[PDB]
RNA sequence: UACUGUAAUGGACUACCGUGGCAGUGACGGGUAACGGGGAAUUAGGGUUCGAUUCCGGAGAGGGAGCCUGAGAAACGGCUAC
RNA sequence: AGUGAUUGGAUGAUAGGAAUCCAAACCCCUUUCAGAGUAACAAUUGGAGGGCAAGUCUGGUGCCAGCAGCCGCGGUAAUUCCAGCUCCAAUAGCGUAUAUUAAAGUUGUUGCAGUUAAAAAGCUCGUAGUUGGAUUUCUGCUGGAAGGCCAAUUCUAGCAUCCUUCUGGACUUUUACUUUGAGAAAAUUAGAGUGUUUCAAGCAGGCUUGUCGCCUUGAAUACUCAGCAUGGAAUAAUAAGAUUUCGGCCCUAUUUUGGUUUCUAGGACUGAAGUAAUGAUUAAUAGGGACGGUUGGGGGCAUUCGUAUUUAACUGUCAGAGGUGAAAUUCUUAGAUUUGUUAAAGACGAACUACUGCGAAAGCAUUUGCCAAAGAUGUUUUCAUUAAUCAAGAACGAAAGUUAGGGGCUCGAAGACGAUCAGAUACCGUCGUAGUCUUAACCAUAAACUAUGCCGACUAGAGAUAGGAAAACGUCAUGACUUCUCCUGCACCUUAUGAGAAACCAAAGUCUUUGGGUUCUGGGGGGAGUAUGGUCGCAAGGCUGAAACUUAAAGGAAUU
């Protein structure tokens, strides 16, 4: 996890707001693909 | 340099009610003389109600925040 | 802070058993995954057969080819790469030769210069030190 | 709100000790505090004290000297068993020579030196040195 | 710090040191007990008696003059209320807010405050059942609360 | 409640009758590379980990089940069956 | 005092007897013939950059082979590789691997940490759970038994109005607590005694020309939550909140077989006269409630106003207007942009507006009215511990987003072109749908921040400020202002022998001189708020939440 630090960005990084969104699109896709195989 | 046992009369008069060494009330009672009647009435200094006379209701004092106002020229003696 | 009072045994006792699991070393002991994980069976040493002779390169800064061996444990037939200690000795192994495997001494993890957790203690039961020494 | 009466007063004492006052008042006072202050007073850690009789819990005003380094309180009030008075003061007090644990016992509130020779333990109350 | 709010107010009546005062006062223990039983019959709460006494008449306190408190005198005479005054005035407050709230449903602040008063009624009732000032198995119901007041 | 059965007490078992009992202080279920304890290792105090193994209990004789003889066995260096 | 193979003469390893041991061999202990001079009867195992004690030695190798637990050596001069020499450490042992204990105050009861390093639920209610203010025979003098030491310290009887039914136990609410005592197998563990040659051990021995041998021989003792018992004055739970003589009433067993019936003896039941002071602690600088005059951009529902922006209308006048860093898309003689007077529409409430107020937090600025509600202050009113904090569980929770109706001015994720640029799906520009606004449901998260949990006590001053209250022959006209005190707010400045890693901090203080009460959270950095399972959701997603493998540093505050 990460909790409060979540977006510390102490050193050059991707940027948390973008990172959260990128993972959401990966996750959303995982759903329809897993429901397709039912 | 300090005396907690024997504090000064001047300073302990200034302090709050409860923060004094012995707590006691700074309110008091009054023998009030309204202008018409020769009668007298024992009235609390801080009165929460509109106090009427002993017969045929005039009005001694109207309630405020703290001490009640006494109605026009009428004398009052502390107990 | 904590609860100090005399009847607070449950809260004190419950908090330890829950938050003991926050340790990394406590989980490696006390979970069930220790028995499935490792190629070893919670054991010190294990024999196996050398399926192949292999060479791997140390991560920078150090550069070289380290000479390790891929082995299958007899009990589980699980492949592992075991480093061969000292100069040469690669010639000594012989494919299909039984070799004793011992921990690298780091409790798995990794050693120094990649992804190897085992060392071959003996070859054909001869042992590495005897031969390198030639004694 | 205000659970231990003794616990507030010894923090009130030890603060105004370290600031370096001649005398301090404490509140709300109790039967336990006067007995706790009485067994300081024997060993010579504070001077006299009055206890004003207001119609309430009351206020205790103590004259004090520059003598207590610290006094404190052990909540929770643990039980101790005469064997284990020596184990506590090895942990708690600054040395074996001086200082006092002080602990309520069925023969009154007393120091650990008195509790040894009377040969009865009890519940630990606090300490001073 | 009160209870429900964050407010931390120190305001209170601070009673005097001396008892059985005052030297100036006279009347009687007996005559004051007649006045209290008179004003209780008029229909007037234990708080409202001692306000009416110290304001207009003499007596600073009844516990000074007589041995007993005001609610002790009422309960001896048998002119006491059915339920105690603090529980009465919390229920009457709760009934007043329920008239407002079922008119104005979108008032969220009134909905918040009704939880706080009715929470206090439940826990303050649990006191009065323990001291046996209320019949056993006596419980607050928002159906039957309005008739219970007056 | 009243039998029955036992070396005797018991839902141990059988007839009828009532609707109970346990649980957030962890019931019920799962895991244990778990037989329990007396103990062992560990150099303040408090602890943490181990205890198949000299003694004391417990259980078992490849897996389950049944039984004879006898004061005592559901025995296995006794028997019957799968 | 150490070196120098320079010679020099002075006990068992071994091999075989003897007796002893042994059920029969054997080993030990005794004594025996042989038995060491590079004492060839030859000590090894790991190291020598740091941590870690011990070489800037000499050859070979040249980011190769290899070392290396970690940091790091090796690219042609290696204090680390492969050798030699010398030295170090332990020594008949020493190295390695795995598990485990200490180190680990890196699981923290003793005893950690949570503003910024890992970590205070967005915020209130709340049931268990944990924790709970003060107060109820204290003082004095006279003994008694002991008592350590050149009278203190224990324990105990009396007397200040102190029970009794008897000749040790019954009553004193009940436990916890503490004390002493019972009972609880040894072995192991600590430990008394004792030369198994020492020692680990073992439980034996020790005296002695005496013979029914002796030491009336030793092998002590401790240790072993819950349970049983007991002395006791505190602390803390917990309980509660009549008597004295007379009679009707009425059942029940001894002694002088069962029926009979009295008697007395004693029970439990209800009247009549008498005694005792006839029986309720205070009112927390805890809490609830009442009452009084106020305070507030707190909440809901109406109502009302103000300019502006866009559109439309007419009314002028006439070529540019718009926009930019600079231009273009766009709008324009079928009259834009600018001038003026209206009308409609829906937003939003400028300036006053602040290191100000109100609100549980989210949040809340036009006028007036209505509806409940709240704090602080004042109070010689009232109840009398009703309280604090809270696993479950419950209410509210900006913005965006969703669902179904209204409304749609402006702004404006998407989209559209026009620029800029190497390209520019962006910054800039011009249009512009969802959305923005409102009623009715959902959602439940934000750098939801004071990145500081909530009650309580005490620490240090000065000047401001908001609300209330009291005083002054105060100044000007019930109020405004001045001076002074009190609580309650948001803060601010200064300073600390208070704290901190420092930045900074009246709390982050009163914490190794460590314990006032309580809730939640964290244990190197990733993997990951991912996977799977659960549950809430219409969805978006929320709450709960791993592992394999990976890595020696991530991170904090200041300095140059």
């Amino acid at each position: 996890a990460h909790g409060a630090s979540r977006y510390k960005k102490a050193r050059a990084k991707m940027r948390w707001k973008w990172k959260k969104k990128r993972t959401r699109r990966l996750q959303r896709k995982r759903r329809k693909m897993r429901q397709r195989s039912r | 340099e300090i005396d907690l046992l024997h504090p000064d009369p001047k300073v302990e008069a200034s302090k709050h009610k409860l923060k004094r060494l012995i707590p006691n009330p700074n309110s008091f009672f009054m023998d009030v003389k309204c202008p018409g009647c020769l009668q007298i009435t024992t009235v609390f200094s801080h009165a929460q109600t509109v106090v009427l006379c002993g017969s045929c209701n005039i009005m001694l004092c109207q309630p405020t925040g703290g001490k009640c106002k006494l109605t026009e020229g009428c004398s009052f003696r502390k107990k | 802070g904590k609860p100090n009072g005399i009847r607070t045994a449950r809260k004190l006792r419950s908090r330890r058993r829950v938050q003991k699991w926050a340790d990394k070393t406590y989980k490696k002991a006390h979970l069930g995954t220790r028995w499935k994980a490792n190629p070893f069976g919670g054991s010190s040493h294990a024999k196996g057969i050398v399926v192949e002779k292999l060479g791997i390169e140390a991560k920078q800064p150090n550069s070289a080819i380290r000479k390790c061996v891929r082995v299958q444990l007899i009990k589980n037939g699980k492949k592992i790469t075991a480093f061969v200690p000292r100069d040469g000795s690669l010639n000594y192994i012989d494919e299909n030769d039984e070799v004793l495997v011992a921990g690298f001494g780091r409790s798995g993890h990794a050693v120094g210069d990649p992804g190897v957790r085992f060392k071959v203690v003996k070859v054909a039961g001869a042992s590495l030190l005897a031969l390198f020494k030639e004694k | 709100v205000r659970m231990n009466v003794l616990a507030d007063c010894l923090k009130t004492l030890v603060n105004a000790e370290k600031r370096g006052r001649r005398q301090v008042l404490i509140r709300p006072s109790s039967k336990v505090i006067i007995k706790f202050l009485q067994c300081m007073q024997r060993r010579g850690y504070i001077g006299d004290f009055e206890i004003v009789d207001d119609h309430r819990a009351g206020k205790i005003v103590i004259e004090l000297l520059g003598r207590i380094n610290k006094c404190g309180v052990i909540s929770p009030r643990f039980d101790i068993q005469v064997d284990k008075i020596e184990q506590f003061c090895s942990n708690l007090l600054p040395s074996r020579q001086f200082g006092h644990l002080v602990l309520t016992t069925a023969y009154g509130i007393m120091d650990h030196e008195e509790a040894r020779r009377k040969h009865t333990g009890g519940k630990i109350l606090g300490y001073f040195f | 710090g009160r209870m429900y709010g964050p407010g931390k107010g120190m305001s209170a009546s601070a009673l005097p040191w001396r008892r059985k005062p005052p030297t100036w006062l006279k009347i009687k223990p007996s005559d004051v007990e007649e006045h209290i039983a008179k004003l209780a019959k008029k229909g007037q709460t234990p708080s409202q008696i001692g306000v009416t006494l110290r304001d207009s008449f003499g007596v600073p306190q009844v516990k000074s003059v007589t041995g007993n408190k005001i609610l002790r005198i009422l309960k001896l005479q048998g002119l006491a209320p059915e339920l105690p005054e603090d529980l009465y005035y919390l229920i009457k407050k709760a009934v007043s807010v329920r008239k407002h709230l079922e008119r104005n449903r979108k008032d969220k602040d009134a909905k918040f405050r009704l939880i706080l008063v009715e929470s206090r009624i439940h826990r303050l009732a649990r006191y009065y059942k323990r001291t046996k000032q209320l019949p056993a198995t006596w419980k607050y119901q928002s159906a039957t609360a309005s008739a219970l007041v007056a």
